[PDB]
Formats: C-alpha cells, structure tokens, sequence
C-alpha cells in the first residue's frame, strides 16, 4: 500500500491509543475513588458523651494503625519492585546497547536555501 | 525512506510540473539528462557543501533499488523531500512505551491482530486485509505475528 | 529549532580548532589556531589594516604575516592568543554569544592542572558562560566509535596519547602520553627536504611544508623495502606544484617523513614508536582485559590518517603480541573530527545534563573546582 | 546488625507515625476535628494504597516485558 | 578575448578540482582492494583450523569409545574377582 | 508441577554456591559466591555501572573488580555480603519468591552458634521464608550414597570435616574438623608457581590459579618416586594458555600442590594429613563399629576430585589399618554435588515433612530455636 | 586569442578524461568493496566454526583423560586380586 496511507494509519492509530489511555486511566480513578469511599464510611457522632467519643477516637486510632502497617508494607514492596525493575533495566542496557547511539543531523540546510544558492540571480520564486 | 515518499505524496502535479522546471534550470546540457550521486557531490562541492563519499554512498544506496544510480520520477520527488529532514525528534520513547503498553490489552506481551483490526476500524480508512498483511511484514521483523515492543519502537522510531 | 537551550562543544586542540552545536555530525567551523601580527611597516593609508588576523584570514595574508600557534603541546603557552581564537571562534564563526550556551572543552591527559585550571577561569569571567565541563580527548573519540570498551590512540598535531578504557573504566596508571605529533613530523620534513635543494625556513613556508605532508606522505608497510625500492627505480617520485610554480619532486621522503612515529630516534627522541607504546599500554593493564584490549583497539586524531597506517600498525602490534589473539585496529573514515562527534554525542546524553560545572558551583570554590567531583 | 538495622528501623518508624491519642480532656467541637482530620488522613493512606496496586501491576507487566526481551537476547 | 581568458581560468580551476576528486576516489579503491586482499588470506586459515579441529574430534570421538569398551570388559572382570 | 508446594535446598558452601529445588538430580543454578565491588573510577557516563556485582556476573567483569569471598572458613565473616549473595540466588537465578517456599541451608559442624542463629534470624525476617531447616554437611552427603552407615570425608573448599556415622547414629564425639581446604591449595599453588617466574598476585589472578589447580594438579601415588621422576624426564611438563597467551608449563608443581592434602606441614600447619585424621577418627568409634566403617569409607565435596586421589588414600589408610580389614573408598562421579543431591533427597521425604521450623515457632522462643529439638 | 582557444581545448580534453577516469574508479571501488563485505561475512563464519570444533576438541579431550585414569586404576586392581 502506499507509504502515505501508511503514516496516515500510524497517527491515527496513535491517537485512538492516546485516547483509550486517557479513558482507561479516567476510569480507573473513578472507580477507585467510589471503591474506596465504599470502603470507609464517614461518621456522625456530635452531641455524645465523650465515652463513646474517645472509644472512637481509640478505635480509629487502631485502624488507622492497622492501615498504615499494610501500607506502608505494600509501599516497601513495590520499592523493592522498582529497584529490581531498574536493575534488570540498566543490566539489559549494557547487555546490547553500544552502538545504539541516537543521531541528529544538522547539514542538511533548508531546501529553499539550498536552491537559491544553486540557483543565484535568476531565483525569485521557484 | 518511505517516510518522504509518504510526505511527497500529499503533493499533486504541481510539485512534479516544479521539479521538470527545476530540472530545465539545472540539468539543462547535460550529456545524461539525469543526475547520479557522483553528480550530486560534484555539484555540492560546486555549491559549496564538502561532505565524505561513504555518505554518499549512503544516500544513495538508501534511494538507488534498481541499480540505476539515478533517481526514478517518484524516486526522484522522495529525494528532493528527503534533503530537508522537516519530521525531527521523532515524539517521545517514553510516550510511546506507555502507549504500547497500553496496547496489549491481552496483557501476553504479544500484540493480537484482533486489536489491530479493531484500532483500523476505529480509523476507518480504506483498507482491505492485504494493506494489514503487508503492514506486517513491514513491521513484523520476526515474523512473530505480532507487534514486538522492540519491533514497535523500530516501525515508530523517528515516527512523529 | 527553537526554546531550550543548546550547548557549545568547542574542542581547542593543537593545529585545527573544530567547534559546532551539540547534537550534530560534523564541527560547523573548522580553522586553523595561528594568530599573526604583520610584520612589514605599511604605506597604504586608510586600507584598513587590522593589528592581528586569526583563524582562516589569516592562512590567506600568510605572505607578510608571522603565524605563531598559541598552543604548543597540548599545553597553552601565551594566554592573550588563546583568548583571542576563542573570541573570533564564539563570535565570528558562530555567531552566538556565550551568555546563552553551556560549553564542552577538551584537553589531553597528564597536562599540567594552572593550564586547566586559568582555562575554566577565562571561560566562566571572560566570556561568561552558565557553564562549562572539560573531558579528557581520549573517552570523546571511544564514544565516538559506539564502543564502550578499547584502547585509544589519538594522534593528534600537539601530543600522542593512548588511553586505555575497558567496561567503562578508565585506567589511570596506563595512560602513555607521547609528544611527538604533526607538528613534529612537519618539522622533520622540512628538515629533510634540504637533502635536495628545497629550502623553506619562514614560519608561513610551514605552512607549505604541511600542504605537501598531507597531500604526499604515505606510511610504508615495510620500511626497508621501501628504502631499497626508491634507490632503483622511480616510480614513487610524486611531483607538487608550490604556490608559485617552480614545481618539487619528492623521492624517498615520502615516507621517510610519517615513519619518524614508529622510529622515534631520527628526531632524536629517545623513545619508542606508537608501535610499542600501545603494546606497553595494554601490558600495564590486568592480565584479563588484554583480549578485549587488543581486539578493540581505536584509532583517532588527525595524524593517524596517513594512507597505510592502519595495516603497518596492526603488522607491528601482530608481532609483537601472543601468536593467538586476534588484532583488530579500527580506523573509521570520519577519524580527523572523531573527538568532536564523540563530544557532541556526550553532550547530547541526558544523563550527562547534571555533569556541568554551574556558576555558582564556581563561585564558591573558585576556579579549582575542575579538580574537584565535577572533573 | 544490617537486618536488625533494618527490622528497628522499620519498628522506629512505626512508633514514629504513633501520635499521641490525648484527647478525651478536649471538647465535642475539637474531638469532631480530629476525628475527621484522622478519616482524611485514612483517604490519603487509601488513595496510596490504590496507586501502589496499579503501579505494581504495571511492575509485573514490565518485569514480564523484561523476561521476554531476555529470552529475546539470547 | 579577456572574456574567454576568464572562462578558461574557471575551466582550468574545475580540471584541479576533478583530478583531485579522481585522485582520492582511485586510493580509495586501492586500499579496499588490499584491505580485501588480506582478509582473503585471514578466512582461508581460520577455514583450515575449524576443519582441523573437526578432524581431531571425530578422532578423540574414536579413542573414546574404544576406551570405554576396555573399561566395561574390565569392569565385569573386577567384580567376578570381587 | 502444579498444586502443592516444593522445597528450595539451599547450599551456602564456601566457593560455589548451589541451589535448586527438592527433588531433581542436579541444582538448578551452581555460580560462585564473590561479591565484588569496581575499584577504579570510571569515566563514561550513563554506561549503567552497579555498586557490586555477584556471582557468575563478577567472574566476567573480575579485570576491574575486586572479588572478596563472605565465607571464610565455613563461618560467615560479612553478613551484607552473605544477604545480598542469599537475595541475588533467590530472585535472579531461581526467580521464585521467597515467601512461597521453606529452604533447607547447610551448615560445617562445630561452626559457631551465632553463625547459625543469625543465619535463620536473617531467613525470618528479611527473606520472610515460611519455615527453614538446617542440616550438617556430612549426613546429607551420606543420604546420596544410598549408605545409612559410614565415614565421609567430605573435603569442601572452606573447611574438611569427617563425620563418622553408623546404623543413622552419629557419634559426636568422633567428628575431626581440619580447616585445610580448597581454598589453602589454591594458595600455595599460587606461591610455589612463583619459583619459576609466574608471579599472580592481585584477588582477580587467584581465580587464574584456581582454574590451573583444577585441570592440571592430580594426587601423586607415590610421592617420593613421582619427586625423583619429574625431575629427570620431562614427561609431566604441561602446559597451559593464559587468559592474555603466554603459556606457562607446570612442573613438579602438579603434584606438590595436592600433596599439601596428607602433608598439612607444606603450608605450615601442624597437623595429620587427610590420611590419618580419618583413621584417628575411627580409632575414637567403639570397637565392634571399626569393621564397617573401614568397609564403607565415604569421599565427597569438590577438593576430593582430584585424578588419582581415591587410590592414595586407600594405599595410606591400608597402610596404616589392621592387615586383616578390608579398606574400601566410595568415590561416586558425582562428588561435587553429592551434599546437594543428598539435601534434595532429604527435603523429599515424608517423615522429614514435620522437622521444619515453622514461623511461628520462631516467633515464640526467638533466634535461639535452633539450638533446641529441631535441630 | 589563439592562446586562448588552444588553452580551452586542452581544458576541455582533460576534463573529460578526468571526469571518465573518476567514473571507472568508483565502479571498480564499489564491486571490490561489496566483494569484500561478503568475503567478510565468510570469515565470521569460519571463525564460528573454529570456535565449537575447538571447544568439543577440549571436551573430548577431557572425557578420555577421565576415562583412561579410571581404566589404569581398575587394571592394577585387577592384577592384585588374581
Ligand atoms: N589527510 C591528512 N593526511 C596526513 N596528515 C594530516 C591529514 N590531515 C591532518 N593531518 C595532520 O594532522 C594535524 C591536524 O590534527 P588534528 O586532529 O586537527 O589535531 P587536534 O587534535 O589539535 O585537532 C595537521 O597538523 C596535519 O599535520
Ligand atoms: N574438578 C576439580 N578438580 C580439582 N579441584 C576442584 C575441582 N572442582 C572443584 N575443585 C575445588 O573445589 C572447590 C569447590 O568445592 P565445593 O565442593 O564447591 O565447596 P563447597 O563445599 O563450599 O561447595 C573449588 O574451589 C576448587 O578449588
Ligand atoms: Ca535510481
Ligand atoms: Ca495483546
Ligand atoms: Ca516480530
Ligand atoms: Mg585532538
Ligand atoms: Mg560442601
């Protein structure tokens, strides 16, 4: 097929990913929001005795204990993930990079410069 | 080298009638009526550019398939847009690696022509299997049938 | 192009100064490092004569000038002369001010720290840039070669010298730096023309000298043949036309000339040829990079492209080394600005971004910050 | 020892985020503002805890990208 | 007639320029076809001893297992002493 | 495999670290125990350079590290190192998460307890492991040969110990730990190589004297005889390729370095030979259990593979033994991983399934549960 | 005006050889340079080869060094036991 119908196909295909990336990753935070909203429950407790108050306040205290353990264990864990991540990165790097080096050509002049050049005097528009 | 013949393509005739002019203007007296890249370096050094003949060599190589030396009417039109290198930077690696991620909805590490089929259909653009055949052999290095991730870098690389 | 910043990557070396943008394959101006007074008294008034003419103005008045290079070994020796190439270079040949752009200098290895160190200087009080960083000439031209390992010989016009690189690290204690270069050989051919009547003694004939070095001078496979063979017949003798006419035959000083780098003794120095100092660099090393050393060792700098080195070198190294390893000399074609694209490629890297030597970093340790963590 | 540094770092930080439960002498007003300043720090905690899953799920695809371009380079 | 000197400087500068281009492209060609030379030379040895080698290995594959045959048959005398 | 859960048979050893899970033939990975950290500077940028490399990936790179082992004599002497070596065996060479399998290390005997305890206090807590066993190096050893009786002589590269075993009744009063091992031989191979002119001095060239001893030295029969042969002819002269070329030949020294095994006085220790610590350890065993464990003499561990080792020891203890007695040495193919195939075998079987120290009973009595009834 | 004329022909003749003369040197560089690029190639090949015969060389060297030991042990003991 034609190589302009081809590039055509790459934006195109480029942009319904960028747009199934962007949807994808908005639902995600929807849900995730309702999800953990589900999760814990807001309270409604003014007016009490301060028995009940501080039994809560102790309550919550041990939650929130126990939440942040699992946390902040999850938290080590995906630390722990990422460096192993970045480790097998940089070792798959060094094992076949060398010659990978990026290049930028800069000689290449303007085309209409380089015509006019050639051309001289009788350059005006063409 | 594709990618200027891509670029040209959105040009109609005038383009073409430009460059029959511009070869009146330059090639006129010519003993071959046609230019070479043993020409093309004479006349840079002529005009004032001093580049190595391996890059010669180089380019045209990269634009000389039928071993002619020259540059056919399309060829030649894929040449004259492929001396200004305008699609530069080609995006952003990382970009592109999230969205191949997001490709493999499969999640394997393959990618399925299922989504191949359905991200054309998202495009709509007239394409029978056969133009879908040979974009994978175009980008198929393996022939894994598949998109591999190193493959998807190398058919977008430079790809803006 | 547009936002965002690019850097200088200027490389002063000894004989040619090459500079150009970050991020492209060639230098953008390449010109000979020579700053001549006239020397004549001048009668025409009004003409517009300047005090100094630098660069390549100043390789095309030679006839009443009296060129001196402002760097003799690798090392500066008149600093007013250094700061005016590196003026005419930023401002003329570029034509960007320094204000805006983060520039990459080179130096070669072993040189003393006040060159490096009034080098920095200048740069961050003269000209003012936001930053600068000095690298060694010899890493340039490994990453140049998209190699990470292999030892370097970088012949340039000032010095010689052969680093040696393996995985990523340098090895300090291996480093062989060797002073003759170009500029040497220029010396010895004109020295050695006399033999047949040609006589050129001003410094602006030197110039002459060096045309017929490059365009002439080839390295002999074997040197005794060669010898033996230009006594009989006359099949080398290549004729050149000089500036004026009166052409010159040059017989066997063809490569008699390049051969002073194997046989360091003709001008008298004591010590041995580019031959054996790399064979001496790769023994200094440990005993299990050696293979990887003599598979991968690199040619650079200007003086290595004399037609035929790179099989007579390999010839030397082959009998010198063990009978089993594999000797492999890699000489690219883009070898004289190798050390400018490795630069540019350094300054392109992202990595490399946090490297530079910021103002402020130098205001507050004064110039001997180079020494210091940013080397 | 370097797991015993690690094993008290990690009790030390867990004393660490332990605040002080001194409150039962303040009023109903000020205990609703702790109680709801507690329930916003639980959200937050919450929130980090479903970025952690999604990008360690992004984690074991990418280390399952790394193993095939291993296999890759063989 | 100046006219014409003039021309014929330019063409005189253009015949420099295009034996300096010939000049540089036949060395090029000369060293590559040397360069050719000897990496002929370089296959052609590492093609005798990779056909050496083989030999040698079909040969040791021989020697083994006639050996081995010799330490079974001495096997089964050893344990009949045994 | 599916449902269900195996067991990782761990090996620390002294030189060769060897792992794999319960129930195979051969461990599944089997990679040096160095850690070794770069020492020179490094100049490229970005070339993806680590802080240590360890196991088989230091023994590539080792011209520009420095290879320090953790264990030294059995005992553990750097545990950072010792952890980073356990997490790079289970994560890069098993890849199976710790959390999901019990493991079963290996100990030398009469080590010091600290070693042991923090070796399963590391196993709980920054590994997390279910449930960890630990197990002397002999009796495993004994599980491979298909043996329940026996003296094994299992001369490691730490350590050598000899454990006498009859009827599955060790005698603990019998065991006769020498620390003369590998490691010993490779240094004093590396100091008698020295008086012909080879001298090998930096940590990375010992390996290059490891790797000599292991396919050059052989045990002599007769050592006097073998003396006075080698220095006549010049039958047992072979040679033997550097890393770099430059061969080297080996003389008397191919026999001398192995010999050190029945002559501890070469390298200065006082003690008997592997010869007659076996004998003096029978000797201490009850007088009706001599006749089999004369019978049933047991090699293992890597420094018992010597070519010619399993005959000279037999014609010793012959010598040394009653007349009457039969002296038999059991040395199968598989020596060098016969702890570990005894280990998988151990791991395997059902009666054994209830010994494994659970979490939670570490979690009640601390690190010092290992000491207690399991053992 | 002549001298004019006579030294324009003579440009124009060497301009022409010289413009030849680079042409022949090009082709003749190109066919010599892929020649070698495939002779290239070639080496690589052997040299491949060397490397596995030479490395199952080493390992057959090694399996009958091992078996000829074992064979010469059970030999002696043999002997002794008749
Ligand atoms: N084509 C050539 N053939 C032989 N010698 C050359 C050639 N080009 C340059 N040289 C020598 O190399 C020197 C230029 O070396 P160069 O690499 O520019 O030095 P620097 O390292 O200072 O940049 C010149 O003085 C010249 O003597
Ligand atoms: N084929 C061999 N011949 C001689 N010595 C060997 C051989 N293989 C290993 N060795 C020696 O044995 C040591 C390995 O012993 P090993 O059994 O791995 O110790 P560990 O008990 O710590 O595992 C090496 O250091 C080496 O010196
Ligand atoms: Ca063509
Ligand atoms: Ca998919
Ligand atoms: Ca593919
Ligand atoms: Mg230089
Ligand atoms: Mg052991």
């Amino acid at each position: 097929i034609s190589a302009s119908r081809k590039l055509q196909l790459k934006t195109l295909m480029l942009q319904i990913a960028k747009q199934e990336l962007e949807r994808e990753a908005e639902e995600r935070r929807g849900e995730k929001g309702r999800a953990l909203s589900t999760r814990c429950q807001p309270l409604e407790l003014a007016g009490l005795s301060f028995a009940e108050l501080q039994d809560l306040c102790r309550q919550l205290h041990a939650r929130v204990d126990k939440v942040d353990e699992e946390r902040y264990d999850v938290e080590a864990k995906v630390t722990k993930n990422i460096t192993e991540i970045a480790d097998l990165n940089q070792k798959i790097f060094d094992l076949r990079g060398k010659f990978k080096r990026p290049t930028l050509r800069r000689v290449r002049i303007s085309a209409d410069a380089m015509m006019q050049a050639l051309l001289g005097a009788r350059a005006k528009e063409t | 080298d594709d990618i200027y013949k891509a670029a040209v393509e959105q040009l109609t005739e005038e383009q073409k009638n430009e460059f029959k002019a511009a070869f009146d203007i330059f090639v006129l007296g010519a003993e071959d009526g046609c230019i070479s890249t043993k020409e093309l370096g004479k006349v840079m050094r002529m005009l004032g550019q001093n580049p190595t003949p391996e890059e010669l060599q180089e380019m045209i190589d990269e634009v000389d398939e039928d071993g002619s030396g020259t540059v056919d009417f399309d060829e030649f039109l894929v040449m004259m847009v492929r001396c200004m290198k305008d699609d530069s930077k080609g995006k952003s690696e990382e970009e592109l690696s999230d969205l191949f991620r997001m490709f493999d909805k499969n999640a394997d590490g393959y990618i399925d022509l299922e989504e191949l089929k359905i991200m054309l259909q998202a495009t709509g653009e007239t394409i029978t299997e056969d133009d879908i055949e040979e974009l994978m052999k175009d980008g198929d290095k393996n022939n894994d049938g598949r998109i591999d991730y190193d493959e998807f870098l190398e058919f977008m690389k430079g790809v803006e | 192009d547009d936002e965002e910043t690019t850097a200088l990557v200027c490389d002063n070396g000894s004989g040619l100064v090459k500079a150009g943008f970050a991020g492209d394959d060639a230098p953008r101006a390449v010109f000979p490092s020579i700053v001549g007074r006239p020397r004549h008294q001048g009668v025409m008034v009004g003409m517009g004569q300047k005090d100094s003419y630098v660069g390549d103005e100043a390789q095309s008045k030679r006839g009443i000038l009296t060129l001196k290079y402002p760097i003799e070994h690798g090392i500066i020796t008149n600093w007013d002369d250094m700061e005016k190439i590196w003026h005419h270079t930023f401002y003329n040949e570029l034509r960007v001010a320094p204000e805006e752009h983060p520039t990459l200098l080179t130096e070669a290895p072993l040189n003393p720290k006040a060159n490096r160190e009034k080098m920095t200087q200048i740069m961050f009080e003269t000209f003012n840039v936001p930053a600068m960083y000095v690298a060694i000439q010899a890493v340039l031209s490994l990453y140049a070669s998209g190699r990470t390992t292999g030892i370097v010989l970088d012949s340039g016009d000032g010095v010689t010298h052969n680093v040696p690189i393996y995985e990523g690290y340098a090895l300090p204690h291996a480093i062989m730096r060797l002073d003759l270069a170009g500029r040497d050989l220029t010396d010895y051919l004109m020295k050695i023309l006399t033999e047949r009547g040609y006589s050129f003694v001003t410094t602006a004939e030197r110039e002459i000298v060096r045309d017929i070095k490059e365009k002439l001078c080839y390295v002999a496979l074997d040197f005794e043949n060669e010898m033996a063979t230009a006594a009989s017949s006359s099949s080398l003798e290549k004729s050149y036309e000089l500036p004026d006419g009166q052409v010159i035959t040059i017989g066997n000083e063809r490569f008699r000339c390049p051969e002073t780098l194997f046989q360091p003794s003709f001008i008298g120095m004591e010590s041995a040829g580019i031959h054996e100092t790399t064979y001496n660099s790769i023994m200094k090393c440990d005993i299990d990079i050696r293979k990887d050393l003599y598979a991968n060792n690199v040619l650079s700098g200007g003086t290595t492209m004399y037609p035929g080195i790179a099989d007579r070198m390999q010839k030397e190294i082959t009998a010198l080394a063990p009978s089993t390893m594999k000797i492999k000399i890699i000489a690219p074609p883009e070898r004289k600005y190798s050390v400018w694209i490795g630069g540019s490629i350094l300054a392109s890297l992202s990595t490399f971004q946090q490297m530079w030597i910021s103002k402020q970093e130098y205001d507050e340790a004064g110039p001997s910050i180079v020494h210091r963590k940013c080397f | 020892g370097k797991r015993q540094t690690e094993r008290e770092k990690k009790k030390k930080i867990l004393a660490e985020r332990r605040k002080v439960l001194a409150i039962d002498h303040l009023n109903e007003d000020q205990l609703r503002e702790k109680a709801k300043e507690l329930w916003q720090s639980i959200y937050n905690l919450e929130a980090e805890k479903f970025d952690l899953q999604e990008k360690f799920k992004q984690q074991k695809y990418e280390i399952n990208v790394l193993r095939n371009r291993i296999n890759d380079n063989q | 007639a100046q006219k014409d000197e003039e021309k014929m400087e330019i063409q005189e500068i253009q015949l420099k320029e295009a034996k300096h281009i010939a000049e540089d492209a036949d060395r090029k060609y000369e060293e590559v076809a040397r360069k050719l030379v000897i990496i002929e030379s370089d296959l052609e040895r590492a093609e005798e001893r990779a056909e050496l080698s083989e030999g040698k290995c079909a040969e040791l594959e021989e020697e083994l297992k006639t050996v081995t045959n010799n330490l079974k048959s001495l096997e089964a005398q050893a344990e009949k002493y045994s």
